């Protein structure tokens, strides 16, 4: 709980904007969310 | 998300009070909630700090709700569609 | 007449005498509490600062207890008092300016290259004792902090000791120009003159319902003792009774604000503090808790919910032309059958009506709000603490258990993986949305699927 | 009325500071702290009251920007004196620069522009010009002019951003037949076809319909039949549910009228027999009451009286009487002094003074007009009544007493016995006046 | 005065669907319901002329009501009352042992607080109407009120005046601006001309600074009124045609300008000189022509409106002779 | 087991329900539950629970100066004791615990001015 | 369960049974406390069987 | 010399903004409603139906939620989605206006 609360209060300001970037109210944290722009719930494990 | 946040300023910031003060110096209300409101509030007053409202803690501490998810995109009334289609 | 608005930014500043004089709605002049069953006007309980009872209204906003947020007052101190939060700041301003002409002693241009937050700190960090002022020819004494309290300051001129009373501190700080403040990093709103108060702000009644009132009453009573026309100049000897009275006033104010940080600032910090218990957390109505149980006949997106709890929690349905026929059987059952209803809101009277005291209506009026009982098929938020994952709060379809002897929240065993739950004695919260907006979003976003 | 006090109230604004010398004849004291200059040009300040000699005076010609004046006009709630002050500062007007320029000569020099006067009588002239300048800024003149020019410049800006400022063609044959399928399905499922270039809303519609096989497999007709079937069962179930719920409503109305007529004991007994029959909420309670405990006529009158209440409720729905709208203006709060006269205009329509136990009736139409506790509540609200003094007075209108011990639901509020409206609420006694003096 | 203004506000729309059917009609109706007849933003709104700009009908974000709001920028005709202004219709409402309150019956709803410490206003009668002179204080415009709060006193003509030393003249734009003032002058002057001369001259003679026993019908072919005293060999100059020719740039406006008590105030004429022959007890006010022109034209506007309101209110001999103790006090203070 | 009501006993200071079953108050939607609801995007649920069901109220803030104002539809009050002539009051959806929080900071000689969101207009 | 009024006419500081499950009054007595004064002591009994959730 | 504060500085009220609508052909945001936006649209429409109840849906349903969902699915919802892109220091507010009657609905029914 000590580590969980500190992690959230530092990370919670990160919100995906209309460019799928991750930013803090103006300031880019990621140029693209996850560098692929996808959701974790919508991933398939596929062999190449 | 951890690495990109901790390394967005060119230096490895932390997930503690010192790290938050570097990434987000002007977000007093979020900084007040984390560790010690009295110390942050005193420093904000002398510095004449201006706190924009964003994220979660800042809207929450002011009694509002964060602009996230369903609240991110606001909804406007379709003026043109109603006039031709609806009646008073 | 008041339009809709949102807060875009918040500005933090130091509150001076002018701010307190403007924002205050009344001036405290007496130490009496109540003149009978009403608060005494001019006291610390005056109704112009708000109301907390049903026995009287707020004189200012003319609202009841619920709709009045409180308004601040003014207490004109007979002698100046230092600001408890910014005492350290005062010390900084006592180590940079001359105490006889006000001009800066350190060279401002030597701190031009610094960022404005740290200019004053790194300018006052260096020793300034003994430096000779360039415009009045005065030697700067050393500002030593009294070790026995958090506010008293002494000036030492090579063994000549003096006590810097708050009036002397005000007279020293008021002689400082805004150019010095700006070139030292601080903004125009952070002028040192605001660091000494002569008109403190009495917090509104909504902040102190009903110990803090005792501290304020003590402060007012002991402030009345100080002569109103008391004058303090540097180097003047003071009678010991007046000195100890000023000590008591300042200590009372400091303990009113920073008592070992009952005080105002003690309400903020910890888990049971203002921020983490009243703002980041919340106590809510229309919520239920019970021990969870296993039920293999329920779907993974269904929760078994007792009928007794179903008749306590309600769902707000607005009466229109499309649901007049469906909601009508709920109306006729009332609190005597299930499913029924317990409470009706009417647009005609803009008020709230019971269902047992209202049985003379054939049907409902369009626009009314019906608070019906929870039925099978309703969606509900279902939560287990601690909430570590975002699947810890999920929306399940309610299956109402008609057995009156069942008091547990039953769910499929395969649904425990969402909440990291088991049936060794865990308890889980459950609240049924009633607002249409929250009920829509439960079905579309928060569904456990 | 000596010169000293005039120079003293000159000190009040941040403009016109003081140059001070130890060897002069003038002597005035300020009302608050004042930032001052000196010969040898040192910038100092003085406390609220302190004897300061006057070598001379300097009014600064502060230069603002037109953007500040535009921002104030956007706020549009400033006194004409401040607007004119800034307009003269922002070179939008030429008033302060005219009332000044009484300079004896450029006898002193610093950073900012300004008028400098260091004499014995030209300082008097400076004071007279300053007083007359603010007299003009406060008078009827300069108030028409500045307000008019601010309105004109705002209107011109609105014109600048108002008047001076401000493609698919054909789908493919595969998507042509898919959009034909969607067009035929629109009258059959919750789908409306659009003509976007990216084909994407069509893809979501097909995915949502659970049938994406149109794109490659020409088997659309079986899904059309499937949609027709599903719509058919949907309509059948909807109509069955509507019939069931109207039957339930009519049966509950019948039983409620039975309860109000023949009493709780007989009604609950009939509920008991129907409960151990599986036929509750079905209008065979009519037959049960016919052959049980009474005659067929006493149930015939129940049916006719049900129809009578239905007709009366329909007539009440048809009501368009004046009093109704008046009641709305009584239930909006809105300036107690006006709701008091609204209540005055409503009380003329009463019939028998209707003190207690029943509704007031409208003589103009005949239906219910206003419950008495509402009248008393309005009187108290207009009569500066506190909540406690309002909760206790509305206690003769209290609802059902210990007749009902409880309805298994914990309630903290009283209700009116005449209509059921919530009178007030009580949770705990305040008990804060216990500390008296 | 009565002048145009622009306001910004936010309106709450309870039912957005019905509102959006006729947005302009609903917006004008709601603005008229909310703001017409009230004091807001240091002014008293009389009419809502129109809406210049508006926002899309947003949906409120911070609550679950589904209600809407709209930002409206609208142009409205409002009234701003200045200091030292003339109101010729002030009916006394409250005359107690503490304070005197009167109400105006003109297009500027204003309550007048008359201090009951001067011999002029100490004795009056409740229900009597009287012209009122406003003091040198700002008119209070408390938001949400149906009236403007302002102090005032019964108008006694004064014996003093002012002299303006003008050294800088007009330009083309600075005279096109005063064209609006001269338009107001000519409108008020036509209003004067469309009414019978008997009460005009009665009121003008009674509010002359000195005693006018002789009768004269002085004419300028544009303004008509009784002639009074002169000042030796000095001949007035009509400020209206003076400003017209100054706009035509065939005249110089520099010098000393004065409006002495003996001068016909409501007339467009005033005194100009190359050197002060006036026996003024106040120092000349150094200034340009903008301030003197605007002040003189505003004074002419005020006195013309005062006379017009006096003649509008007092229609017959009964009204004028009912209040003749005020008028008696008026003659008692003239030279 | 517990299930209380739509209303009941209320805290005097914060305006929130009391604590737990023993006081007949409500149950706590704590810090970790607002994290989950924000993560899920459930914002209208937060309004229903943290505002409608706990302490939500209406706060009036003057636009011209950012200080709290005084508004009352009945017994018309439209005033602001910092500017008093140029008040432009706008209502903001807040909660009583936040207003109490802001007043406590002002009691500590910290000025709290709220900058309301500016008006937005079409360019037509 | 316990009637109690404070004389001001009267204000009712009564004690109400706020529990969902009904109880049975088992013992009622009026002892004297350490300050030699009457206080009310009531014992409520619940017939508890084993039910779902225990 | 940096002098005493004036009236030009110290304004609390932010200046008004001008809504700059990006033209349709120059839009960058997706032509597909997100689940958040679709949920917000359905909730707003359901609440407004609970207020007004006037709808042009040909089918009949006994709940505002169902009517709002069918209105969104049948592309007959009287709402627009405004996607705030950027607030410019000079005053402009660049936004994107999207019509939910011509975007792909992510919901399922
Ligand atoms: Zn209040
Ligand atoms: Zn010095
Ligand atoms: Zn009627
Ligand atoms: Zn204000």
């Amino acid at each position: 709980g000590y580590a969980n609360r500190k992690a959230i209060f530092g990370l919670q300001s990160c919100i995906v904007d209309y460019y799928r970037r991750v930013s803090i109210d103006t300031r880019l944290v990621q140029q693209l969310y996850g560098e692929d722009g996808l959701d974790a719930r919508q991933l398939e494990t596929v062999r190449f | 998300m951890y690495a990109d946040l901790m390394t967005r300023t060119g230096q490895v910031t932390s997930l503690e009070k010192a790290g938050l003060n570097a990434r987000e110096p002007s977000n007093v209300l979020l900084r007040m909630a984390l560790s010690s409101p009295v110390q942050v509030l005193t420093d904000a007053a002398v510095d004449s700090a201006v706190n924009p409202i964003y994220g979660i803690a800042a809207p929450t501490l002011m009694g509002s709700v964060p602009r996230i998810g369903t609240m991110y995109s606001d909804i406007i009334m379709d003026e043109k569609y109603i006039t031709e289609n609806y009646k008073s | 007449e008041a339009g809709y608005a949102e807060i875009a930014a918040v500005q933090f500043n130091i509150a001076g005498d002018n701010d307190h004089k403007r924002q205050g709605v009344m001036e405290v002049t007496i130490s009496n509490l109540f003149e009978g069953t009403l608060p005494a006007e001019g006291g610390i309980y005056d109704a112009r600062m708000g109301t907390t009872d049903h026995h009287y209204k707020c004189i200012t906003c003319s609202h009841q207890r619920k709709q009045c947020m409180g308004h601040p007052g003014i207490l004109q101190m007979h002698a100046p008092v230092l600001q408890p939060l910014f005492i350290a700041e005062i010390r900084r301003w006592l180590r940079v300016i001359c105490l006889n002409c006000g001009a800066p002693i350190v060279d401002l241009k030597r701190y031009e290259h610094l960022i404005r937050p740290k200019r004053l700190i790194e300018a006052a960090s260096s020793q300034t004792e003994g430096k000779q002022c360039y415009v009045c020819k005065a030697v700067h004494p050393k500002i030593v902090k009294d070790s026995e309290d958090y506010f008293t300051f002494w000036a030492d001129q090579q063994g000549k000791i003096d006590k810097l009373y708050p009036q002397i501190i005000r007279e020293i700080f008021s002689r400082v120009t805004y150019d010095t403040v700006v070139k030292l990093g601080r903004s125009k709103n952070s002028h040192p003159e605001k660091l000494v108060l002569k008109a403190i702000q009495i917090p509104p009644i909504s902040i102190r319902p009903g110990d803090i009132n005792n501290v304020i009453q003590y402060l007012v009573r002991k402030n009345l003792l100080i002569p109103k026309d008391l004058q303090i100049v540097r180097g003047q000897k003071i009678p010991l009774n007046i000195d100890r009275n000023l000590q008591t006033i300042q200590q009372l104010y400091y303990n009113f604000l920073l008592d070992s940080v009952p005080s105002i600032m003690r309400r903020l910090p910890r888990k049971e503090g203002r921020i983490r218990k009243s703002l980041l957390g919340s106590q809510v109505w229309s919520i239920s808790r019970s021990t969870i149980c296993g039920n293999s006949d329920l779907h993974l997106d269904e929760v078994g919910y007792p009928i007794s709890f179903a008749r306590t929690l309600q769902v707000a349905e607005t009466v229109q032309h499309y649901n007049i026929n469906r909601l009508m059987p709920y109306f006729l059952n009332g609190k005597r059958q299930y499913p029924g209803c317990s409470r009706v809101y009417k647009q005609i009277t803009q008020s709230v009506h019971d269902i047992e005291g209202l049985k003379q209506d054939f049907r409902l009026e369009v626009g009314d709000i019906l608070y019906r009982d929870v039925v099978t098929g309703d969606v509900a938020f279902f939560n287990r603490q601690p909430s570590l994952e975002r699947s810890s709060i999920g929306v399940h379809r309610i299956v109402v258990l008609e057995n009156p002897k069942i008091s547990t929240f039953q769910m499929n065993v395969s649904a425990c993986a969402w909440y990291n739950a088991d049936f060794d004695g865990d308890q889980m919260n459950l609240w049924v949305p009633w607002s249409v907006m929250s009920r829509v979003e439960a079905e579309l976003l928060c569904s456990v699927r | 009325p000596i010169e000293a006090y005039i120079r003293q109230l000159l000190v009040d604004p941040d403009v016109v500071p003081i140059v001070s010398e130890k060897k002069k004849e003038l002597r005035v004291r300020p009302s608050t702290r004042k930032e001052i200059f000196l010969i040898n040009g040192t910038h100092l300040a003085v406390p609220a009251e302190a004897p300061i000699e006057i070598y001379g005076l300097k009014l600064r010609l502060k230069t603002f920007s037109p953007q500040c004046f535009m921002r104030m006009a956007e706020i549009g709630s400033f006194s004409p004196e401040t607007l004119g002050y800034v307009a003269s500062g922002a070179n939008l007007t030429n008033f302060i620069r005219v009332f000044m320029k009484c300079v004896d000569q450029e006898t002193w020099k610093k950073n900012g522009e300004g008028v400098v006067v260091t004499t014995k009588e030209n300082i008097i002239q400076f004071t007279h010009q300053y007083i007359e300048l603010y007299k003009f800024l406060r008078s009827g003149g300069h108030s028409w002019l500045i307000n008019r020019l601010a309105e004109e410049m705002v209107h011109r800006k609105l014109d600048r951003e108002d008047q001076g400022s401000h493609e698919e063609i054909e789908p493919e044959e595969n998507i042509k037949r898919v959009i034909f399928f969607l067009k035929e399905l629109s009258t059959m499922y919750s789908v409306s076809p659009v003509f976007t270039s990216g084909y994407m809303p069509l893809l979501y519609d097909l995915y949502r319909a659970g049938y994406l096989e149109v794109l490659w497999n020409p088997v659309e007709q079986k899904f059309l039949q499937h949609a027709e079937q599903r719509e058919k069962e949907q309509m059948i179930l909807q109509q069955v549910d509507m019939k069931l719920t109207e039957v339930i409503t009519q049966a509950r109305q019948y039983f409620k009228i039975m309860e109000e007529k023949i009493g709780r004991v007989q009604s609950d007994a009939i509920r008991e027999i129907l409960t151990m029959e599986g036929k509750v909420d079905d209008p065979n309670s009519i037959l049960q009451e016919v052959i049980k405990a009474c005659g067929k006529q006493e149930a015939e009158l129940i049916t006719t009286e049900y129809l009578n209440i239905k007709k009366q409720w329909e007539l009440q729905e048809k009501n368009a009487c004046a009093h109704l709208k008046l009641v709305k203006q009584l239930r909006s709060g809105l300036q107690y002094a006006e709701l008091l006269k609204v209540l005055e205009s409503i009380r003329v329509l009463y019939k028998e003074k209707n003190n207690t136990t029943n509704w007031n009736l409208c003589k103009a139409c005949g239906f219910k007009l206003l419950c008495p506790h509402v009248d008393m509540l309005i009187q108290l609200q207009a009569a500066e009544a506190s909540y406690d003094t309002m909760r206790t007075k509305l206690m003769k209108f209290s609802g059902i007493n210990k007749e009902k011990e409880n309805n298994q639901g914990l309630i903290y509020s009283y209700f009116c016995k005449i209509c059921g409206e919530e009178l007030a609420h009580f949770i705990q006694e305040d008990r804060t006046a216990d500390v008296g003096i | 005065m009565i002048d145009q203004k622009i306001f910004e506000t936010t309106l709450n729309i309870d039912d957005p669907t019905n509102f959006c059917t006729n947005v302009e009609a609903h917006l004008l109706k709601e603005l008229e319901n909310i703001y017409v007849g009230k004091c807001f933003k240091n002014s008293f709104i009389l009419n809502i002329t129109g809406v210049i700009q508006r926002s899309p009908c947003f949906i409120m974000r911070t609550n679950n009501s589904g209600r809407g709001y709209m930002h409206v920028r609208f142009s409205a005709v409002v009234s701003y009352l200045n200091a030292f202004d003339l109101i010729a219709a002030v009916k006394i409402i409250k005359n107690d042992s503490n304070i005197i309150l009167g109400e105006s019956l003109l297009t500027e709803p204003v309550t007048i607080v008359i201090p009951s410490s001067e011999s002029q206003n100490n004795v009056a009668e409740v229900g009597q109407i009287v012209p009122v002179q406003l003091a040198n204080s700002s008119v209070y415009y408390i938001p949400g009120r149906q009236q403007a709060s302002a102090t005032g006193s019964i108008f006694i003509p004064k014996h003093t005046f002012s002299v303006y030393h003008v050294q800088e003249e007009l330009t083309q734009e600075q005279a096109l601006n005063l064209t609006k003032l001269v338009n107001i002058i000519e409108m008020l002057l036509e209003s004067r001309s469309k009414k019978d001369f008997k009460q005009i001259c009665f009121f003008e003679k009674l509010y002359y600074t000195y005693s006018i026993s002789s009768d004269e019908i002085l004419d300028l072919k544009i303004w008509k009124g009784p002639k009074g005293k002169e000042m030796s060999r000095l001949k007035p100059c009509n400020v209206l045609s003076f400003l017209y020719d100054a706009l035509k740039n065939k005249n110089s406006s520099l010098g000393f300008w004065a409006r002495p008590p003996n001068l016909l105030k409501s007339s467009p004429l005033a005194y100009q000189q190359d050197q002060n022959s006036f026996n003024a007890t106040e120092l000349p006010i150094i200034c340009s022509a903008e301030v003197m022109f605007v002040t003189l034209l505003k004074e002419i506007i005020n006195y013309l409106q005062f006379i017009n309101d006096l003649c509008d209110t007092f229609n017959n001999e009964q009204l004028i002779k009912r209040h003749e103790n005020i008028w008696m006090l008026i003659e008692q203070r003239k030279i | 087991r517990y299930a209380v009501a739509s209303y009941g006993p209320t805290d005097a200071l914060t305006g929130q329900p009391l604590d737990g079953k023993r006081s007949h108050g409500g149950l706590r939607l704590g810090e970790m539950e607002h994290w989950v609801l924000t993560a899920q995007g459930a914002m209208q649920t937060i309004i229903e629970k943290s505002h409608d069901d706990s302490d939500g109220c209406i706060s009036y803030i003057c636009r011209n100066c950012g200080e709290p104002a005084i508004y009352n539809a009945s017994h018309p009050i439209y005033k602001c004791m910092n500017c008093d002539v140029q008040a432009d009051i706008g209502m903001v959806d807040s909660r009583r615990s936040s207003i109490v929080f802001q007043h406590e900071m002002r009691a500590a000689n910290v000025n709290i001015t709220s900058v309301l969101s500016p008006r937005v207009f079409q360019p037509a | 369960i316990i009637g109690k009024v404070a004389k001001i006419k009267y204000i009712d500081r009564s004690v109400m049974y706020g529990f969902d499950e009904p109880a049975v009054v088992d013992a009622v007595m009026r002892p004297h406390g350490p300050n030699d004064e009457i206080f009310g002591l009531m014992r409520l009994r619940y017939e508890r069987n084993l039910n779902i959730g225990d | 010399i940096v002098e005493s504060p004036s009236i030009c500085e110290g304004f609390v009220q932010a200046s008004s903004q001008t809504l700059v609508i990006i033209p349709d052909n120059e839009r960058i945001t997706s032509n597909v409603l997100t689940t958040f936006e679709a949920t917000r649209l359905v909730a707003v429409r359901a609440q407004q139906l609970a207020i007004n109840g006037s709808t042009m849906l040909k089918k009949k349903y006994s709940s505002p939620i169902d009517i709002a969902k069918q209105e969104l699915f049948n592309r007959k919802i009287p709402l627009l989605v405004m996607r705030c892109i950027k607030v410019t220091p000079e005053g402009q507010k660049i936004v994107e206006i999207w019509n939910p009657r011509e975007m792909g609905i992510p919901l399922l029914d």
